[PDB]
C-alpha cells in the first residue's frame, strides 16, 4: 500500500511538470519557491516514490534537489559534454567571485568567456573560435534546460547563476579556499 | 577443411543442368528403367522436338550434351565396338541421385514408416540376441555388423529421405498458402486452414510413430554396445552402435522441431488471417496503404509521440 | 487517490513501463506482461496520465501509447518524412500475405527494397541531398537514413530487432497508425485533417 | 509418359546450376551438415561457410553479405537446401539439405564402399530375407500377415539392398574409369617404363571384376528360386497384386545386375586387349618416344617449311552419259 | 613366258579390285586382311609388275603397302594439300597418345577438330583470311573434307559413312616421315622429294 | 592357272600404257597404228582381262576400241556433263569433212542446233570456255588431236562415232546426226 501523503503529493498541482523537470535533470533551488517549498514539504515520500525508478531524489548541502540515477536507473539517461562540465565548473568559479554578491548574482556570455580561457589549458579547450564562443552558448543552454542558470531575456547576453552550480563545486573542508580548489578542479 | 575446395577446384567438379539438359538426363533416366549411344541420342531427339528448334544441329548438339554429362560425371561412357554407336551408357551414382529426386515416388505413409520401424526392431534385437551371446569374428560380422550396416543404417537413411521431402512438402504448403491468400483473399481462408490442418496431421503422425519406437530400439542398440565396448578388438561393431544411436537422435529431434517450428508458422498465419483479413475483408486498407506511400510528398504529414527529455547527467 | 491507481503504481512494472510510454514506446500484445498490467489498469493508468495533460490511448487494433494534448506537461515529437515513408513500408509489409513464410521477421534489405519500390526514389533523395540525382554516395546515405529510422522506431516500438545485430527485425500492430490516414474509409486529406485535430498527427510543411 | 515428363519440367522449370564455387559452397555445407550432432544449420553458420568458400577463391571481401545471399537463395529455389524461420536461431533461420541435396553431396564427399565381402554379407541378408518372406508367403495369413511378413520385408530391405548393390556397381563403374586415367597418364610419363604399373592396374581390376561377377552368379539363383515361390503363393490369392509387381521388379533389377556384372568385364578385356595393341604399336617401336615427341613439334614448326606426301592417281574412267 | 608367282598373282581373285585400289593412291593396311596377307606373298612379282609403269610398290618399316609413282610414272600422280597434311599430321599424334586409351581405337570428328586447333596456329590455319565464321566454318567443312579423302587413301576407317566416329590406321605414319631420320626439316624434305615420296608446296 | 597368250599380252611392252589409257575411257583408233594393232592382236584374250574388272573390252563397228564399265565395275567411273555430251554430237556430224577444224565452228555449229533455250542452262564467252574445257577432255579420250600445241585448232578421230545417232532406216548420215543434236 502506498502511503497517504505519497498519493496527496503525486496530487498536488505542482507534481506533473516538477516530476517531468526531476526526470530531465533539472535541479530545483530556491528562486523557483513554490516547487522548491513543495519538496521541502514531501520529500520524504517522494523519495521512496522516486526510488522505485532506481534513483535518488537529493537535497544537496547547499539545499537545492535532484534526482541522481543509479547504474540501474530506469529513467533514460543522458549525459553533459566536457565542454558543459567546463562551463559549469567555470559558472561555479564565478558564484564564488566577490563580485558576484554586488551583481545581484548576475553575469555576461563574455565573462564567462573570459573566465573560461584564463583557466582552461586553451589548448585542450579546442577539443570541441568565434564558433567556440558559440557553443558556449549551447551548454549555457542546456545548464539553463538544467536549472543552474536564469535568463535575464530571450537571449543570452547577461544570465542569473543558482545555488544549484554547486553540483559543479569541488570537494572542500570549512577552512578550504573555495577558489583555489575549484580552479584546481577545472585544472584538473 | 577448406582443402574441400583445393580438390573441388582441380578436378574442376560442377554440375550445369538447365531445364534443357535435364528433361534430357531424366528422359535418359526414365528410359534406363544396357544403353547405346544409340538409343542416347534417339533419346535427346525426342526432348529437342519438345522444344520445338532446330533440325541441322541436332546432331552436334546432342553428342555435345553428351560429352557435357560426361564431364559432370552424371553419365559414364563404355566403348563398345558392336553396340548401336559404338558406345554404351550408364546413369552414375550422381546420375541416379539427381534422377531419382525428379521422379521416385513419395512415402509420407504412417503405414509404410511403422513397417519399416517394425522390420528395424526385429533386426536390431536378433543383432542382440546374438552380439550378447557372442562368437567369432564371422559371428559378429555376420550377425552383428552385417544387419546393422547394410539393414538398419539403410533403414534410417530411408526414414531420413522422408523426413526431407516432408520438409519439402512442408515449404509447398507454405508457398500455396501465399498463393491462395493472396488472390483470393477472403475466400481462401477455409482453404488454407484445411491444408495448415492437414499438413501439422502428417508431420504429427511419422513424429508420434517414431517417437513411439525410439526407447525400444535405443535399448537394443544399448545392448550391442554392452557388449562392443570391452573388448578392444570389436571396435568397428561399435563405432557404428555409436553411429545408429547418434542418426536416430538427430531423427526424432528434428522431427520434433520440425513440428514446434509448424505449429509457429500455423499459429503466425492465423494471426495473419485476424489481423489482416477479418479487418479488410474487401482488402481495400492495403491498396490505399500503398497508394498512400507513392502519393505521400503530395501531402505529407507525420505522428506525434511523447518524447520525455532524457535525464541530463554528469560527467 | 484510488485504491487501484495506488495498486497500478506500486507494481514492480510501472516504473520502467512508465518510462517507456514517456519515451514514446507504444505497447503491443509482444510485450506480455506490460499490456497485461495496461489492460489491468486502463482506466486508472489513463486517469493518471491525464495530470500530465497527456492521453493513455488504446488503439482500435489493441497497442497503448501515450498521446500529449497541446498542454503537455511531457514534451512532444513528430516523426519525419522518411519515417513516415519507412513506417507505412513497415505497415505494408506487414499486410503482405506474399510475405507469410516470414512469420514477420524481415531484413534491412527487405525493406529497403520495399521502399523504393513503393517510393519515388528521385524525391526519397532530395530527402538525404538538396539536388542529387542517382549519385551513388547518396543512395548510401539513403541507406544509413532509412536504417536510421527503423532505430528510431524501433525505439518506439513499433518494431523489435531479432538479435545482436540490427539486420533482421520483426514488426508490431503499432505499425497501423502509419496507416491511420487511410483506417477510416474516406478522404486521404480528409483523414489527416481528422488526425491533425486530434494530435495523432502534424502536417509537415517547407 | 515420353514427351510428357518435358513439359512437366518446363512447367515447374525444374533446373540445376552449380558452378565450381556454388557446388563447393553446397559441398562445404554437407561436410559440417555432416558432423551435425547439436542441431540443424544456420543463416549464420551457412554465411560463416560462404565465408570460407568465398576466400578460397581469392575475392572481394564487401560484396560477400549479398552474394552470400544471393547464393543461399537460389540454393533454395533450385530445391537443394530448406529454409525454415527459426527466431532462436543465429540469423533467425535453419536450413536443411533437400534430398536432392543430399542426393549431389553424398557423390563428391559420401566415401565409396568397395568391398566384396560387403557384397557377399549384402547377399546373404537378402538371402534370409528372402528365404523367410517365401515360406511365410506360402504359409499363408490374414491381411497384416502379408503386408508385414512378405511385402514390407522385400519393399523396405530387399529392394533396398539390391538398390545399394546396384549403386556399389555403378561406383565401381566409376573406379575402372579411374583406372583408365591411372593407365593413361601412368604412360603418358613414363613411356615404356609403366608398361609394368599398367599391367598390374589392368590384372588387378580383372580379378576384381571376376570375383564380383562370381558372388552375384552363386548367390543369383538361390535368390532368384526364392521370388518365385512367393511369385506362386500368390498365384492363388490372385488380389494381392502389390506383392506380384514387387516380385517382378525384384527379380528384374536382379537379372539388371547381374546382367550387368557379366558385361564390364566383357567390356574389360575390351579395353585390356587394347591398352597391348597399342604398348605393342606406340611403344615399341617408339622405346624412348623420340618419334613421337618430333611428330608433334613437327605439328607446329609445319608452316615455316610446308611439304606433301605424293600418292598415286589413276584418272578415272571416263564414260558417256 | 612369265614367271610362274607373277601369274598366279594376277590371276588370284583379290588383284583387279587391289590394283584399282593401289592405282587410286589407296595404303593397304593390316586391317585388310586378305588383301595385306596377299600383296604380301606376291610382294616381290607384284614389284616387278607396278615397276613397269615407273612406279614403286612400297612396303613400310610399319608393314602397310602403297604406290609412290616415280617422275616417268604411267600412272599420274599427286600430293596433299597443307590442310590434308595437317590433319595427317594429328591423325598420327592422336595415333600414339596414351591419353586416349579409353577410346579403345574410335576417335571422333571432334576430338580430331580440336585435337588440331589445340597443337596449331589457328591464325595460319585460316589461312586457307581473317576470323570471320563465314571462315570459321569452311575450316570445319574442309577439315572433314580432308577428313574423308584420307579416309578413301586408307589412313582412316569410318564408323558409318554417315557417322562421325572413325578409327585410325598404321598408314598415317607416312605424315612422320619428315622425322623419321632425325634432323632438319629442310634437309628431311629434300630427301622425300628425292625419293619421290614427298613433293614441294 | 592363266592362259599363255594372256601373259604374251601382259607382258608386251605397249600394255602398261595402253591398260592406262584404256582404263582412263580413252579410245584407240587408227592412229596409234601399234596400240590398235596390239588390241587387234589380242582382242580376246585382253577381252577376258578386262572383264575380271566387269569392264568390256569392247570395239566399236567403226575400228576404234574402248572400254565400257558395267555398274558392276571394279574401275572408278566418271560421266561426262551434259554438255561435254553435246559438244561429242556435234564433233561426230562435223566429222564435207574432207578439209582440222576450229573452236569457231564447233562454237556455232553448235549456237545452231542447239535450243537458245537449253543451250543456256548448261551454263544457267560464258560458254567459249565450258566448250575449250569440254574438248581438252574429248582430246585426252582420243576423240580429237591437237594440233599445235594447246590452241584449239584440232582433228577430229573417228571415235567420235560413239557419239553418232542410230542409221537403222538407211538414212542420211549428217541429218541423221543433226536430228539428234535437236
Amino acid at each position: 500500500v502506498m502511503p497517504v501523503k505519497l498519493a496527496q503529493a503525486l496530487a498536488n498541482p505542482l507534481f506533473p511538470a516538477l516530476d517531468s523537470a526531476l526526470r530531465s535533470g533539472r535541479h530545483i533551488g530556491l528562486d523557483e519557491l513554490d516547487n522548491h517549498a513543495f519538496l521541502m514539504d514531501f520529500q520524504e515520500y517522494l523519495e521512496e516514490f522516486y526510488a522505485r525508478y532506481n534513483v535518488e531524489l537529493i537535497r544537496a548541502p547547499e539545499g537545492f534537489f535532484y534526482l541522481r540515477p543509479r547504474s540501474t536507473t530506469l529513467i533514460p539517461r543522458s549525459v553533459l559534454s566536457e565542454l558543459d562540465m567546463m562551463v559549469g565548473k567555470i559558472l561555479c568559479y564565478l558564484y564564488l567571485s566577490p563580485e558576484r554578491l554586488a551583481n545581484e548574482g548576475i553575469f555576461t556570455q563574455q565573462e564567462l568567456y573570459d573566465e573560461l580561457l584564463t583557466l582552461a589549458d586553451e589548448a585542450k579547450l579546442l577539443k570541441l573560435r568565434q564558433k567556440l564562443q558559440e557553443k558556449v552558448r549551447s551548454s549555457l543552454n542546456r545548464l539553463r534546460r538544467l536549472g543552474m542558470v536564469w535568463f535575464m531575456g530571450h537571449d543570452s547576453s547577461k544570465f542569473r547563476i543558482t545555488e544549484s552550480v554547486f553540483r559543479f563545486g569541488a570537494d572542500v573542508r570549512a577552512g578550504d579556499d573555495p577558489r583555489e580548489a575549484q580552479r584546481r578542479l577545472i585544472r584538473d | 577443411v577448406p582443402e574441400l575446395v583445393a580438390w573441388a577446384r582441380k578436378n574442376d567438379f560442377s554440375i550445369s543442368l538447365p531445364v534443357d539438359r535435364l528433361s534430357f538426363l531424366l528422359a535418359v533416366a526414365t528410359l534406363n528403367g544396357e544403353m547405346s549411344e544409340g538409343e542416347l541420342v534417339d533419346a535427346f531427339r525426342h526432348v529437342s522436338d519438345a522444344f520445338e528448334q532446330t533440325s541441322e544441329t541436332i546432331g552436334v548438339r546432342a553428342n555435345n550434351a553428351i560429352n557435357d554429362m560426361v564431364r559432370q560425371r552424371l553419365l559414364n561412357r563404355f566403348t563398345s565396338e558392336q553396340a548401336e554407336g559404338n558406345a554404351i551408357y550408364r546413369l552414375t551414382p550422381l546420375g541416379i541421385g539427381i534422377t531419382d529426386y525428379y521422379i521416385r515416388q513419395r512415402e509420407f505413409s504412417t503405414l509404410r514408416l511403422s513397417m519399416q520401424l517394425s522390420i528395424v526392431a526385429g533386426e536390431l534385437k536378433r543383432a542382440a540376441d546374438a552380439a550378447e551371446e557372442g562368437g567369432d569374428e564371422f559371428h559378429w560380422h555376420r550377425n552383428v555388423y552385417a544387419p546393422l550396416k547394410y539393414s538398419v543404417a539403410e533403414i534410417f537413411d530411408s526414414i531420413d529421405l522422408t523426413q526431407r521431402l516432408m520438409d519439402e512438402q512442408q515449404q509447398q504448403v507454405k508457398d500455396d498458402i501465399a498463393q491462395l491468400l493472396n488472390k483470393d483473399w477472403r475466400a481462401a481462408i477455409s482453404s488454407c486452414e484445411l491444408l495448415l490442418s492437414e499438413t501439422s496431421g502428417t508431420l504429427r503422425e511419422l513424429q508420434d510413430t517414431l517417437e513411439a519406437a525410439g526407447d525400444k530400439l535405443q535399448a537394443n542398440l544399448l545392448r550391442i554396445q554392452d557388449a562392443t565396448m570391452t573388448h578392444d578388438d570389436l571396435h568397428f561393431v561399435d563405432r557404428l552402435v555409436f553411429d545408429l544411436q547418434s542418426k536416430l537422435d538427430r531423427i526424432i529431434s528434428w522431427g520434433q522441431q520440425s513440428i514446434d517450428l509448424w505449429i509457429g508458422y500455423d499459429r503466425h498465419v492465423h494471426k495473419f488471417i485476424r489481423t489482416a483479413i477479418d479487418m479488410d475483408k474487401n482488402r481495400v486498407f492495403a491498396q490505399r496503404l500503398r497508394q498512400s506511400v507513392q502519393t505521400y510528398f503530395d501531402e505529407p504529414w507525420a505522428l506525434t509521440y511523447a518524447n520525455a527529455d532524457r535525464l541530463l547527467d554528469m560527467r
